[PDB]
């Protein structure tokens, strides 16, 4: 069928995303949020809406209890999943979910229950005529245009390695790190008590998010920053909360984000993002390395730190040997370029063959995931 | 061994209601709710497409 | 050192001299031949190298000389796209048991000079 | 005819070289490898190829297992061997096989099989018109362009020393030795392991040969060269790994080829290459000694290292009687010698009467290559 | 016999064993882990430590990184080495090194800086009299009682393959092969991903290694082992973590040790253990083949799963011809057999003449060791 477009259903721990095979860009763009009332209702006839998904929880973040049902890549609870996707197939895009292919997105080092659980759901309860599991690592290269280079994608919820080398991927180098953008939020919030401001709740977790957001970056030399810092408030910025007082962030800016680089700060003892490149990277065989070292592709939310593109390339510099090119690849729409490549993967002519059919489905049970899709 | 990919139909082709809502289900499918353009060229063909090409076309 | 100088001079003029040669009047002649089958319909290429790494003008050479109908490529432009584009003229080749061996869709795309030679003198074998 | 020449193919067990009749060097020289990959392929639309041949299958060997079709000049694996001669005919050549008769060499000493499964697999696939098998160090003297002398030709696979006086060959005095530089890559690979570096892969062997071939000679006295390399650090040499490291070979230099004139290093119990060249001069009459003492060949691509003629003049000599007059003769085209005297011995006009036609195999099947030939 | 008695040292990349010569059991068996602290330090008036080092190091494992000086049967640390034979010789065995000779083992094939190292270690810092450094597997081969058989020893760091026919080595048949136990527990630890476990820092190492030892063994067969794993519940077991925790292994408990068999799990595309065994009997003689397949030797500790012996027997049965038997000699005190070796070999009354004197070092320097062992 010429006319049927699959949907590319792009599912993070933060954000979901979705849209047609075949376009540029995602249609509906949303939190995957789910929210439910904590004070006491005395208005009679307003109304009976007992759960709030997306942007309508995000709007009225007073009197809700924001949670999240994907954390760390594993969908934690089911229903809040199964409201989700209905909001996104009926709401977002309005379209039936019966006519159409979904393709669905997921970390490459998960429990093996989750891919059937997601199988199981949506060729049952949507009655989808076939769907496909990919992994987000690989759709980044195929936005990307290369074939070979090592991908790094971190989200809001998982960061993982994964080296490609002429459409070959070698499973023993890819490596994964629970260091993701909650961990910053978390750490932001819990150093910002040290000038005064606290913040406990779920709305105050989303405006710390928002702060994190507007005002952060990544410092080339830490030390000298804070020294810079201790000097003088030239490094200083002012915030407006929706109480409408104004906060000063001043020497955090720099402190959230290099988390990252130095995993200490939040008593994990896993090595930097540079370093798991660096292992990913010399775990792989000796006659590749070179054009790994030349393709290194930034992908995610996370990895839009002003000034991360910079710090990555020079410390990758100095772990790596001097005689050696290194280029860090960053675009700059990287934050949807795990959904785009995965319209480019509906849009192929030899991928038509690669969905798993609602009669395999039926013949093999939920678990023809793992035998069809990598 | 000997067999071609694309000329097969793909896997997901295989398996009353009012004629007006039927044709607005089936209108919906579109990605823009509606008919395509005839001639009017896809989104791949137009350089509005943020990915980079292929490196003959830049050459070229 | 000195034998060793000699014997890389050797190697590096008359091995190569021959080889570029060869395959300078093998291009100009293969250029000939397919400039010739494509005349019929508005196609023309220049060079043989560049030309072939899109895929579409081996989909249409490869139509004017089977005579039936093979698929439409695939709407890009891309390099994905484009070894879609290569890998459905080796599949079609494979359907008309045409021996191929080291032929891939990426080596017609990065534009290996002796492969793409040997796969238009395959051609030229078979539908001639 | 005139304008007809029949194609000269040599099959070593390293290297293939192929070109045509009466042309001073090959057309087509790459080596005689088959590989195939072995780790995942996850990238949808990059098309499928089953098997690596040739000069392409080094260049991605980073994600491939290679191969060798011939061990020891025995064609262990044939449908290997087939697609080398396919990509040599096709892809090299760009020749019809029907259009022009072959021209093969081999070692002297082979199992009999060899011979009957290559004269049909030139004539029931390829369906050559015409086809002869020759002897590589006989090649060797016609590349020469002397009537008498005695070849030692050292290749890959194996090394033999044939004598021939006035034409004459004698069968008796054939010697034939089982110590070629594949295993001296191997124990270059070995011996690398004392000074920490460690290659175990078969990717990795080949960059043991490029060091090899590019950092080994062979010392005039070997005593006094390892007493000059353990006091002094002037015989170190530094090589550079394609990920960018450095290594340091030193000592090591000397020392792996030394295992061509004592076998004792690698544990086999025959004799060295000089003291084979002696014996096969010696196990022929008194007469002809002379003249095969004065016309020493050096052939095969092992016999590149500097300092080899040297060497192997001194140790002939010290083992010849003291009033003979001993001279080594290496041309600067020793490696592409065979292949030159296949050229001159295919285009003379004499020889047109000695090619194997195509009826007299369908008369006598398989077996008329022992009739024939040598 | 009025001599002091030697000191036996089994240094290995897992644990470290010592004991006295002549004794039938080490009295000193710990981990060879040197541990640091991580966390912030408070609560002042407790002395202060500086590392911890073995037993004491796996006691206080939730405040500790722990670091290994072996990896892959080299010192990558030397100051850890030093401490860890500071805590042998005075805390363990609380004797004089400089009233003993000590023994130690080591790998077949490795840098002889270690040697140097080791030497000059002994005789500069600890001032022992007298030293010696042997080959694991020849000890091994002591163990067992017999003069003629094959060693196959896999310790935490190496694995290698020695035959020794009536006293006399072969070198050029030696085999090593990188694969031992602590791959096998980095595979564990990436299988059990699958099941929703996660374990991560160096202190979930020893835990993964607990389960490791306690709950796997190896399939005769591979395939029919799955298929009843797959076809019902009868093969899972329940492992209690030591936060309270209660996992169920299941199905990876075959599937780990097959790593050992089958190395193309981990990406290495080396052959087995029973393969290696396999090629170092052919690289042998011919005429001694027919002792070295009934006197098979199993040592180490990887080589403790349940069902090993079976499962080796029947793989070299297969590969090996028909007419002979294949012994497969595991004695049921593998793990500390080398030990038990090296002390038989500081009992021999002609071995006190292999000893290299301290005069000796003071002659020639720490390069003595290549002239004098092995
Ligand atoms: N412009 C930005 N600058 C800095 N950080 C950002 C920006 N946008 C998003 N982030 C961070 O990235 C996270 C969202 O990541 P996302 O790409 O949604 O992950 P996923 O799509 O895999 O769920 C947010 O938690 C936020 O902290
Ligand atoms: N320049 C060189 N110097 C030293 N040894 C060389 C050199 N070139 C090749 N060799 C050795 O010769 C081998 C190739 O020999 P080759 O001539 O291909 O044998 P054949 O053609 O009979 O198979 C290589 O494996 C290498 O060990
Ligand atoms: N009972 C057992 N069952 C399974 N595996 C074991 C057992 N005991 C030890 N091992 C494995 O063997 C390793 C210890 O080997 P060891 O003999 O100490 O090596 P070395 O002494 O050469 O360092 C451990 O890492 C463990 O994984």
């Amino acid at each position: 069928d010429d006319d049927i477009a699959a949907l590319v259903v792009d599912n993070g721990s933060g954000m979901c995303k979705a849209g047609f095979a075949g376009d540029d860009a995602p249609r509906a763009v949303f939190p995957s949020i789910v929210g439910r009332p904590r004070h006491q209702g005395v208005m009679v006839g307003m109304g009976q809406k007992d759960s709030y998904v997306g942007d309508e929880a995000q709007s009225k973040r007073g009197i809700l209890t924001l949670k999240y049902p994907i954390e760390h890549g594993i969908v934690t609870n089911w229903d809040d999943m199964e409201k989700i996707w209905h909001h996104t197939f009926y709401n977002e895009l309005r379209v039936a979910p019966e006519e159409h292919p979904v393709l669905l997105t997921e970390a490459p080092l998960n429990p093996k229950a989750n891919r059937e659980k997601m199988t199981q759901i949506m060729f049952e309860t949507f009655n989808t005529p076939a769907m496909y599991v990919a992994i987000q690592a690989v759709l980044s290269l195929y936005a990307s245009g290369r074939t070979t280079g090592i991908v790094m994608d971190s989200g809001d919820g998982v960061t993982h390695t994964v080296p490609i080398y002429e459409g070959y991927a070698l499973p023993h180098a890819i490596l994964r790190l629970d260091l993701a953008g909650r961990d910053l939020t978390d750490y932001l919030m819990k150093i910002l008590t040290e000038r005064g401001y606290s913040f406990t709740t779920t709305a105050e977790r989303e405006i710390v998010r928002d702060i994190k957001e507007k005002l952060c970056y990544v410092a080339l030399d830490f030390e000298q920053e804070m020294a810079t810092a201790a000097s003088s408030s030239s490094l200083e910025k002012s915030y407006e909360l929706p109480d409408g007082q104004v906060i000063t962030i001043g020497n955090e800016r720099f402190r959230c984000p290099e988390a990252l680089f130095q995993p200490s700060f939040l008593g994990m003892e896993s090595c930097g993002i540079h370093e798991t490149t660096f292992n990913s990277i010399m775990k792989c065989d000796v006659d590749i390395r070179k054009d790994l070292y030349a393709n290194t592709v930034l992908s995610g939310g996370t990895t839009m730190y002003p000034g991360i593109a910079d710090r990555m390339q020079k410390e990758i510099t100095a772990l790596a040997p001097s005689t050696m090119k290194i280029k860090i690849i960053a675009p700059p729409e990287r934050k949807y370029s795990v959904w785009i490549g995965g319209s480019i993967l509906a849009s192929l002519s030899t991928f038509q063959q690669m969905w798993i059919s609602k009669q395999e489905y039926d013949e093999s049970g939920p678990s023809i995931v793992h035998r069809k899709c990598f | 061994p000997d067999s071609n990919i694309y000329k097969k139909p793909p896997i997901y082709k295989q398996r009353s209601k009012h004629l007006i809502e039927d044709l607005i289900i089936e209108s919906s499918k579109f990605p823009a709710a509606q008919p395509p353009d005839p001639n009017q060229p896809a989104k791949i063909e137009t350089d509005y497409w943020p990915c980079p090409p292929s490196l003959a076309v830049v050459e070229t | 050192d000195n034998d060793n100088s000699s014997a890389r001079l050797f190697e590096r003029s008359r091995i190569k001299a021959l080889a570029d040669e060869r395959e300078v009047v093998q291009k100009k002649t293969f250029t000939k031949w397919v400039n010739s089958h494509l005349a019929r319909v508005s196609c023309r290429i220049t060079d043989l190298y560049k030309d072939l790494r899109d895929g579409r003008m081996l989909i249409k050479l490869l139509e004017v000389l089977s005579g039936e109908m093979l698929p439409k490529p695939t709407k890009g432009k891309m390099r994905i796209h484009c070894l879609e584009n290569v890998d459905k003229a080796l599949q079609f080749l494979k359907e008309q048991r045409v021996h191929l061996e080291n032929m891939g869709s990426h080596d017609i795309v990065d534009g290996n000079h002796r492969l793409v030679l040997g796969l238009i003198w395959t051609i030229i074998l078979r539908f001639q």
